[PDB]
């Protein structure tokens, strides 16, 4: 019910505030104009407003929609490059849909922060987000990405072992992370997964899954180009909004919801693969 | 807490000095930093004051225009920039503090004050150059009360700058010794007078020696007093 | 500052009681831990009573310690402090802050880091 | 500001009232502050009644009318100084003129002394002459310089000295300065003082 004494102070609790950050490097890592163009207008015009809509109608608190609309304003994430290469979409063009994006994170997260904060808190708005602290996250993590790009192109050969290292580096880290946060809040966990936030985790990458679909064939695009776009929208970069959320947000106000980023990656690859096998069956039985 | 200022020096009519006031032990986001200036053998007057930033800031209506108060909230100092001083602004400036919003809080019944002072910086404006003292003896008239008290004095005249000292016979006689304070002169320089009191029965038939030394001139020149 | 405003501050005498308040800018003080201060010339500020607005958890000072009493009203956005058996030494500004704790205090402390700060109303307490 | 004493005599152990009236509808609870001679100025009473804290007891302020006062109970030897009282305005603080607390005395007869100028002065090309006062009370006193019967004004000088710490008593000397020609075109220079102790006054002058 409350939150541990000298919570985000502790020894304990600045460890995993590295785990994070040095996952996000490897995550980030890993990853390396109409359709192109599209993508980015369906994923930071309809997903942040989608987090906005979603905690205005559940009627959740301020803390948990300012969480819930930092969710829906990070950059698209690495799952849609494998389930675009899934459902018989464009593995190539969805890397270079998920790079553009995360590049105009950097100027587009903020300002879209800016914009949609103020339907959330109305005269006690001053200090809610630390624009400071997101934005320095937002260049930073921009380093690995890069250099992502740069050591295929330079040194291919060594690329296919890092990618290798790198994915199994992750897996383990992902459950050093969820044991050691949880440890770390003890039973404020029960904040972070509320039948509201549950709902709020699963009714958003089904919403931007369906949306980003709908709008690309309003567009009058290919089925490839369409079904990639759809799930390069619905898929969204959680460990990089649980690195914001665990970093850039004091641990007094924030407390135990920069845990919402893992129910929403859970829910968004559940869905991912449930709308694969969907897809494969009508194939199939066509 | 402690208040220290420093940057105050001789400098001509016209030339600009920047005063800072080092502040330690409280917050400096909390209060507001004032300076206050005390010319010689006058009354206290406030100048300005900068609680944080630009916005809180105002100057007394005798400086307005040339002065230029700033902070520098990173090293807790405040910076007072005085730009083309009259010889009006020789003074000691005192560093003060108060309330961060001393005007809000300004009504009928309230009145903080200035809670902790400085030490002074005493800045000086002259156009003039410094230069040795010039000493004349004062001697006493045959006639002047002769049988009981006696006055012999010495003046010293056209020294810069101020401080000075005089000893009679090196220390050795403290009989009424009077060192009335430095006058400023009209030319710009100054003037001060030692003088004691003596017996009759021909001053105690010693010669009387006037050891006047001036530390920036390193001039220890001395002139015999005697009557005549 | 402009977040929140203070006001009832007055001239008292000795042996009389005020009380102030902190009305809100344009929001509620429900995650919210508010906190009146006070600032004497020659002393420091210091708390003499916070709230925690979630639970109920209230500090007092020692120094006033069943004199002032805080309160809140959460029909009209303001936190009052009740100051009774006025002092000649309780004469100070009062301040108001409030910080942003949707989760109450940390364990069992009131932290402040990172609030609203008000102007302050000062208090004078003199015959 | 315009405090109404500037020079109040008073003795160790006796009560002092010093006010400070608010010459504008800007009254503000005028704060009072003690400064020694060559000292920084100290905090006395903030918000015309609460004590600074360390204060003593002894001082305290009140507010009769539009006037503010500040009172000494007993006065010590330590509370001679000079106390000034600041005005908030609307955006600046205003200090007043300041008022210096002395020790009382009996009045004494003042002793003029006059010397003439250094034969070394005279080749100089600047010519000095000063008439000195010692030892006299009230502080209170008028100089004045009369040459050949011809009063003359703009070129005397006086600096007067603190209270002596033993017998409480000031001394004045008030100095002359002519050219090397005007020097020389008179006679007889007289000095003139009227002092309160002096039930007539007295001339001392030298021929050239
Ligand atoms: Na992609
Ligand atoms: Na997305």
């Amino acid at each position: 019910f409350t939150l541990p004494p000298n919570f985000g102070k502790r020894p304990t609790d600045l460890a995993l505030s590295v785990i994070l950050v040095f996952m996000l490097f490897f995550i980030m890592l890993s990853l390396g104009p109409k359709g192109l163009a599209i993508a980015l207008v369906a994923q930071y015009g309809i997903m942040p407003l989608t987090a906005f809509v979603l905690g205005k109608v559940f009627r959740l608190k301020n803390i948990e929609a300012l969480a819930i609309l930092v969710c829906g304003c990070s950059p698209g994430g690495n799952l849609s490059n494998v389930f675009s290469l899934a459902m018989k979409g464009d593995m190539n063009l969805s890397i270079v849909m998920t790079t553009c994006s995360t590049f105009c994170a950097l100027g587009m997260m903020p300002l879209l922060l800016y914009i949609y904060s103020r339907g959330i808190y109305d005269g006690d708005l001053k200090d809610k987000v630390p624009y400071k602290g997101i934005v320095i996250s937002l260049v930073l993590v921009l380093i690995p990405c890069t250099i992502g790009i740069v050591l295929k192109s330079k040194r291919p050969q060594y690329m296919r072992y890092v990618i290798k290292g790198g994915m199994i580096i992750i897996l383990l880290c992902s459950v050093a992370v969820t044991v050691l946060s949880a440890i770390n809040v003890g039973k404020s966990i029960m904040f972070a997964m509320t039948p509201l936030l549950i709902a709020t985790s699963s009714l958003m990458p089904f919403i931007g899954f369906l949306l980003g679909y709908v709008l690309s064939a309003l567009f009058c695009l290919n089925g490839r180009c369409r079904r990639t776009v759809s799930m390069e929208t619905g898929c969204q970069n959680v460990q990089l909004c649980s690195t914001i959320l665990n970093v850039a947000f004091p641990p007094e106000v924030i407390g135990p919801l920069f845990f919402f980023p893992l129910l929403y990656m859970i829910f968004q690859l559940g869905e991912g693969l449930l709308l694969i096998a969907i897809f494969w069956c009508y194939e199939k039985f066509k | 807490v402690q208040l220290v200022e420093s940057g105050g020096g001789l400098v001509q009519p016209g030339g600009s000095l920047r005063l800072s006031c080092a502040a330690s032990g409280f917050n400096f986001s909390y209060y507001s930093i004032h300076w206050v200036r005390q010319a010689p053998g006058k009354g206290l007057e406030w100048v300005a004051y900068i609680s944080s930033s630009s916005s809180y800031t105002s100057y007394a209506d005798s400086v307005k225009g040339r002065f230029t108060i700033s902070a520098d909230t990173s090293k807790n100092t405040a910076y007072l920039q005085m730009n083309s001083l009259r010889a009006e602004d020789t003074a000691v400036y005192y560093c003060a503090r108060g309330y961060q919003y001393w005007q809000y809080h300004a009504s009928w019944y309230w009145n903080g004050g200035l809670d902790y002072w400085g030490q002074g910086t005493l800045v000086t404006v002259s156009s003039a150059s410094t230069k040795g003292p010039s000493v004349f003896p004062l001697a006493p008239s045959s006639k002047s009360t002769s049988g009981g008290t006696a006055a012999l004095g010495c003046l010293v005249k056209d020294y810069f700058p101020e401080p000075v000292t005089v000893s009679w016979n090196s220390g050795a006689l403290t009989s009424g010794v009077h060192t009335f304070p430095a006058v400023l002169q009209s030319s710009g320089l100054y003037s001060l007078s030692s003088v004691v009191t003596v017996p009759s029965s021909s001053l105690g038939t010693q010669t009387y020696i006037c050891n006047v030394n001036h530390k920036p001139s390193n001039t220890k020149v001395d002139k015999k007093v005697e009557p005549k | 500052q402009r977040q929140l405003v203070e006001s009832g501050g007055g001239l008292v005498q000795p042996g009389g009681s005020l009380r102030l308040s902190c009305a809100a800018s344009r929001f509620t003080f429900d995650d919210y831990t508010i906190g009146w201060f006070r600032q004497a010339p020659g002393k420091e500020r210091e708390g003499v009573s916070y709230m925690s607005s979630r639970d109920g958890s209230t500090y007092y000072a020692d120094s006033v310690k069943g004199r002032f009493i805080i309160s809140r009203d959460n029909v009209k956005n303001t936190v009052y402090l009740q100051m009774n058996s006025l002092e000649p030494e309780d004469t100070a500004v009062y301040y108001c802050a409030a910080a942003y704790r949707p989760w109450g205090l940390i364990g069992g402390n009131f932290d402040f880091s990172g609030a609203y700060w008000g102007k302050g109303t000062p208090v004078t307490v003199s015959s | 500001m315009t405090q109404s004493p500037s020079s109040l005599s008073a003795s160790v152990g006796d009560r002092v009232t010093i006010t400070c009236r608010a010459s504008q509808s800007v009254s503000s609870a005028v704060a009072w502050y003690q400064q020694k001679p060559g000292k920084a100025p100290k905090l006395l009473i903030y918000s015309a009644s609460s004590l600074y804290s360390g204060v003593p007891s002894r001082f305290s302020g009140s507010r009769s009318g539009t006037d503010f006062t500040l009172t000494i109970s007993s006065l010590q030897p330590e509370d001679f100084a000079t106390y000034y009282c600041q005005q908030s305005s609307s955006s600046l603080i205003t200090f007043g003129q300041g008022t210096k607390v002395e020790i009382k005395r009996t009045v004494a007869a003042p002793s003029v002394f006059i010397f003439p100028p250094s034969d070394s002065q005279l080749k100089s090309g600047t010519a000095s002459v000063v008439c000195l006062l010692n030892n006299f009370y009230p502080r209170e006193a008028k100089v004045q310089w009369k040459v050949d019967n011809a009063l003359q004004s703009g070129n005397s000088q006086e600096s007067v000295t603190e209270q002596d710490s033993k017998d409480s008593t000031y001394s004045l000397s008030s100095t002359l300065t002519l050219s090397k020609a005007d020097y020389e075109k008179h006679k007889v220079y007289a000095c003139e003082v009227t002092h309160q102790g002096l039930s007539s006054p007295v001339t001392k002058s030298f021929n050239r």
